C-alpha cells in the first residue's frame, strides 16, 4: 500500500523514532 | 526529557509543587516562593530555546 | 411633594444593537500615532442594550409611556440619550433610595 | 458634598420634527471615585444609534466614596391647557428615548491619531479576526496561518474526599491541664485518629501569642496531617520572643531548639492567677549552663555539676562550681517581664503516611469520567478520574510519574484506585486570506 | 498616599525658581525629575491632559504647573569616543572621533 | 567565651558574625563604645534603623 521500494523499507525499519504523553501534559506538543 | 525533568526541582522554595504552595500559604508569603519557582523555570526554558 | 403619576400604558421593552459605541480615554497621558493595548471596563461591541422611549401616541387609548424604572448599576453604566426638546434631565444613584443611606443626585 | 454651577437659561420649548442631539455618558464607581465621561454630538435620526465611531473624554471625578448599586433617570413632563386632569393624570411627555448598557472588563486595542484622538479600537474577544489583530498588534493582517491563543476544558464539578473518621480528638488536656512540666524536662504528646478543630481553638480563649510558620492560620482547616505533636512548658515573657526557628537565646532556649525548617507554630498565653503564690512559687526549674549547643527537638534530663573552670569539682559545689539548674522566682507583684507564660508547640509533617488528623469537611459524592476539581487528603488539581488497571501493593498509597506529578491515587473511603488525566487542551490557529481581500477566517484546533 | 493620578494638590514648601529653556538642565515638575533641554511644543494637549510619554515609558512632554504651558524634554547630546592611533611603536600621536 | 554568659546579659546578638564563632577569628584594633540609653532606644541600636 505504501509505494516505497525495498531499500526504502529496509532504511525505514532500521530507525526507531508513556514517555510521549507525560511530555504532552506539560504544554509540549509535536 | 531533561526539560520535563527540570519541573521536579525546588530552586530554593519550600516545595516544588505549585498547588501545594498555594494550598497552605497566604498570598503575602506565597508570592516570594512562587517568584523563585518562576525564575527557575524561566531559566530552564531559556536554556532549551538557546 | 410626592405625586404618583397615572394613565401609564403597558409596553414590553424593545432592544437595539449597540454597534461600536462606548470608547473612552482610559488615562490622562498623551500619546501620538501609536497603538496601545489596555484592559479596562469597556462596553462590548455588538451587544443588546436596553431601550426606553417616553412618547404619547396619538389616538384613542394611545400608548402613553413615562419610562423611569429602577435599574441595576453593576460595575458601570453607559447611558445614551437622543433628545430634541430636552426631556431627560438628571440621574439618581443609590442603594436603598431613601433616608437610610446616602444617594447621589 | 454640594456644587452649583453658573446660572443659565435653557430653551424649554417642545421642538417638533426629528431628534438632533445625542448625549453619551459613562458612569464608573472605582475606589470611592465617581468618574463621569461625557460626549455630545449633533445627529439626525428617528431611532437607534448612529454607526459612527466617537470617543468619550473625562469630565469630572467626584470623590464621594459610597456604594452605588441602583439608579434611575428623571424626565421632565409638560403641562398646559391640552392636558386636563389632576397632577397624577393631567400631564404629557414629549418624545425622548434613552439607551442603557452594562460594562464588563475587556481588553481593547486603541489607535491614537497624530493629535492623540482615539479614532478606532478593536475588541480582542469579538471574533477570531479581532483576536488575531490584537495578537499581532496591527489593524490589518496579511494572508497566512497564525498561532493566536490556547484553550482548555473548564471543570464542571468539585469533589472532596476525606477518611471516614468521626471522633473529635480532645485538644483540651494539653491546654487545660492542672499542671505541666519544667522547661528542660518539656513534655511531649502525640495526636492521631482525629478530626481537627483548629477553627474554634483560634479565638475561643482570647489567646495572647498566636503566629504560625509554614502554614496560614486561616488555612489550617483545609490540610490533612499525620501524628500531630504537642509540646508544653512555662517560661518568662522575654524568651517567648525567641521561641522561633533560626533564633538564639539563653541556655533555656538551647534546651528546646527548633529545626531550621519547622512546620507548625507556637501558642502562648498568660498565667498569673494560677502560677503566682503569695509566698512565692519555685517548683519550676530551668537550665543555666551546658557544655555546648543541642540538636533540634532534643530533651535533656542530665544533672551534673558544671565544670567550665579548670578545677575538677567532683560534686563539691565549691568556688567556680555551679549547679546548672536554677529555680525561677515568680511572685504576684513583679515586673511586666516577670509573669510566666504557658506555651504549647504544634508541629506538622506532610506526605509520609495515610492521613489521620484533619478538619471537618463533609465528604462529597464521587463523580468520574468528567474532568473536575478534586481533593484527596490535600492533593488538589483537575483531571478526568477513571478506573485503573495498575496493581497497588497493600502498603502503597499513590503513584507518580517522571514529571513528579500525581497520576494515580487511592480513594480514602472505599480503598479504590483511580487514574488522573487532565482535560484536553491545545492551541488555536487562524487561517485568513488577509484583511485586504475578505473578512472570512477558518479555525484549526491542533 | 497615592501617586500619578491627577494634578498635584498637596506637597511641601519648595520656593519655585525661574524657568530656563533651550539649555539642558535639571528639572522638577511636581516630583517628575530628570535632565534635558526644555523647549516649546507643537503637540496639542486636550484640557484634561497632563503630560505625554513614549514607547520607552519615559516622559517626553510636560505641562508647566504655573502658566499651563507645554514643554518638550530632550536629554543632552551624547555618544561614544574613538581613538585612532598608529601604534606605540611608531609615534605617540592620536586622533579623537566623536560619533 | 566567658564574657558571653558570665554576667547574665540582657541584650546580646551580633551582626555579620556568629557569637559562637567569635573565638575562631582574628581581628585588629578592636573598638569599644560606652553610653546609657533607655529601654526604647535599645531596640533601634542597629544598622539601617532610624
Ligand atoms: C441630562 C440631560 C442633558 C441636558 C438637558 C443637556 C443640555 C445641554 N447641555 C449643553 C452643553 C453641555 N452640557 C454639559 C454637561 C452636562 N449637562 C448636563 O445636563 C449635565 C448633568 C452635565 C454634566 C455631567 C457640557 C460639558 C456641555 C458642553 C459641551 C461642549 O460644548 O463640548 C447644552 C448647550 C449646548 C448644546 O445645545 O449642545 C445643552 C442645551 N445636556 C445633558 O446632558
Ligand atoms: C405612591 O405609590 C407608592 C407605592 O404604591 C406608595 O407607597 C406606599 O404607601 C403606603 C401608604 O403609606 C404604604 O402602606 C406602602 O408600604 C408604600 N409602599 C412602598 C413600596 O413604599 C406611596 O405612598 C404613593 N404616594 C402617594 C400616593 O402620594
Ligand atoms: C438581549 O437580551 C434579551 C434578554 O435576554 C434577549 O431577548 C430574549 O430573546 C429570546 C429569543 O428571542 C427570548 O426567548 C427571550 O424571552 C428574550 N428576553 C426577554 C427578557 O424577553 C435579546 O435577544 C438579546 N439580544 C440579542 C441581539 O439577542
Ligand atoms: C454596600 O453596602 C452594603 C452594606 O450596607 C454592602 O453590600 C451589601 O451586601 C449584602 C451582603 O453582603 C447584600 O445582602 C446587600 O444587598 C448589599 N447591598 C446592596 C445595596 O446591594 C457592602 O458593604 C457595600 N458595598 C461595597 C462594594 O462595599
Ligand atoms: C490635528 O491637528 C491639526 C493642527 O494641529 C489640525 O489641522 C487637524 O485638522 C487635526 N486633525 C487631524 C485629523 O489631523
Ligand atoms: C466509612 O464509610 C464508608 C462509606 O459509608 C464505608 O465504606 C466505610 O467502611 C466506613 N468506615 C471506614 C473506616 O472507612
Ligand atoms: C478545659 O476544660 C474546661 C472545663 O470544661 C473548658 O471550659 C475548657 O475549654 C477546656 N480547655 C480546652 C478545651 O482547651
Ligand atoms: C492591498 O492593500 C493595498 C494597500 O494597503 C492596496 O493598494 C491594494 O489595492 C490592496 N489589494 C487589493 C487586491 O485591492
Ligand atoms: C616596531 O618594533 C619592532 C620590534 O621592536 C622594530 O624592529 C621596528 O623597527 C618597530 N617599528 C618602527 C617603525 O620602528
Amino acid at each position: 500500500p505504501s509505494k516505497r521500494s525495498f531499500i526504502e523499507d529496509l532504511l525505514f525499519n532500521k530507525v526507531t523514532l508513556d514517555l510521549i504523553c507525560a511530555q504532552k501534559f506539560n504544554g509540549l506538543t509535536v | 526529557n531533561t526539560l520535563v525533568k527540570q519541573l521536579s526541582s525546588n530552586f530554593g522554595a519550600i516545595s516544588s509543587v505549585l498547588n501545594d504552595i498555594l494550598s497552605r500559604l497566604d498570598p503575602p508569603e506565597a508570592e516570594v516562593q512562587i517568584d523563585r519557582l518562576i525564575t527557575g523555570r524561566l531559566q530552564s526554558l531559556q536554556t532549551y530555546v538557546t | 411633594q410626592c405625586v404618583n403619576l397615572t394613565t401609564r400604558t403597558q409596553l414590553p421593552p424593545a432592544y437595539t444593537n449597540s454597534f461600536t459605541r462606548g470608547v473612552y480615554y482610559p488615562d490622562k497621558v498623551f500619546r501620538s500615532s501609536v497603538l496601545h493595548s489596555t484592559q479596562d471596563l469597556f462596553l462590548p461591541f455588538f451587544s443588546n442594550v436596553t431601550w426606553f422611549h417616553a412618547i404619547h401616541v396619538s389616538g384613542t387609548n394611545g400608548t402613553k409611556r413615562f419610562d423611569n424604572p429602577v435599574l441595576p448599576f453593576n460595575d458601570g453604566v453607559y447611558f445614551a440619550s437622543t433628545e430634541k426638546s430636552n426631556i431627560i434631565r438628571g440621574w439618581i444613584f443609590g442603594t436603598t433610595l431613601d433616608s437610610k443611606t446616602q444617594s447621589l443626585l | 458634598f454640594e456644587y452649583v454651577s453658573q446660572p443659565f437659561l435653557m430653551d424649554l420649548e417642545g421642538k417638533q420634527g426629528n431628534f438632533k442631539n445625542l448625549r453619551e455618558f459613562v458612569f464608573k464607581n472605582i475606589d470611592g471615585y465617581f468618574k463621569i465621561y461625557s460626549k455630545h454630538t449633533p445627529i439626525n435620526l428617528v431611532r437607534d444609534l448612529p454607526q459612527g465611531f466617537s470617543a468619550l473624554e473625562p469630565l469630572v471625578d467626584l470623590p464621594i466614596g459610597i456604594n452605588i448599586t441602583r439608579f434611575q433617570t428623571l424626565l421632565a413632563l409638560h403641562r398646559s391647557y391640552l392636558t386636563p386632569g389632576d397632577s397624577s393624570s393631567g400631564w404629557t411627555a414629549g418624545a425622548a428615548a434613552y439607551y442603557v448598557g452594562y460594562l464588563q472588563p475587556r481588553t481593547f486595542l486603541l489607535k491614537y491619531n497624530e493629535n492623540g484622538t482615539i479614532t478606532d479600537a478593536v475588541d480582542c474577544a469579538l471574533d477570531p479576526l479581532s483576536e488575531t489583530k490584537c495578537t499581532l498588534k496591527s489593524f490589518t493582517v496579511e494572508k497566512g496561518i497564525y498561532q493566536t491563543s490556547n484553550f482548555r476544558v473548564q471543570p464542571t464539578e468539585s469533589i472532596v474526599r476525606f477518611p471516614n473518621i468521626t471522633n473529635l480528638c480532645p485538644f483540651g488536656e494539653v491546654f487545660n491541664a492542672t499542671r505541666f512540666a519544667s522547661v528542660y524536662a518539656w513534655n511531649r504528646k502525640r495526636i492521631s485518629n482525629c478530626v481537627a478543630d483548629y477553627s474554634v481553638l483560634y479565638n475561643s480563649a482570647s489567646f495572647s501569642t498566636f503566629k504560625c510558620y509554614g502554614v496560614s492560620p486561616t488555612k489550617l482547616n483545609d490540610l490533612c496531617f499525620t501524628n500531630v505533636y504537642a509540646d508544653s512548658f512555662v517560661i518568662r515573657g522575654d524568651e517567648v520572643r525567641q521561641i522561633a526557628p533560626g533564633q538564639t537565646g539563653k541556655i533555656a532556649d538551647y534546651n528546646y531548639k527548633l529545626p531550621d525548617d519547622f512546620t507548625g507554630c507556637v501558642i502562648a498565653w498568660n498565667s498569673n492567677n494560677l502560677d503566682s503564690k503569695v509566698g512565692g512559687n519555685y517548683n519550676y526549674l530551668y537550665r543555666l549552663f551546658r557544655k555546648s549547643n543541642l540538636k533540634p527537638f532534643e530533651r535533656d534530663i542530665s544533672t551534673e555539676i558544671y565544670q567550665a573552670g579548670s578545677t575538677p569539682c567532683n560534686g563539691v559545689e565549691g568556688f567556680n562550681c555551679y549547679f546548672p539548674l536554677q529555680s525561677y522566682g515568680f511572685q504576684p507583684t513583679n515586673g511586666v517581664g516577670y509573669q510566666p507564660y504557658r506555651v504549647v508547640v504544634l508541629s506538622f509533617e506532610l506526605l509520609h503516611a495515610p492521613a489521620t488528623v484533619c478538619g471537618p469537611k463533609k465528604s462529597t459524592n464521587l463523580v468520574k469520567n468528567k474532568c473536575v476539581n478534586f481533593n484527596f487528603n490535600g492533593l488538589t488539581g483537575t483531571g478526568v478520574l477513571t478506573e485503573s488497571n495498575k496493581k497497588f501493593l497493600p502498603f502503597q498509597q499513590f503513584g507518580r510519574d517522571i514529571a513528579d506529578t500525581t497520576d494515580a491515587v487511592r480513594d480514602p473511603q472505599t480503598l479504590e484506585i483511580l487514574d488522573i488525566t487532565p482535560c484536553s487542551f491545545g492551541g488555536v490557529s487562524v487561517i485568513t486570506p488577509g484583511t485586504n481581500t475578505s473578512n472570512q477566517v477558518a479555525v484549526l484546533y491542533q
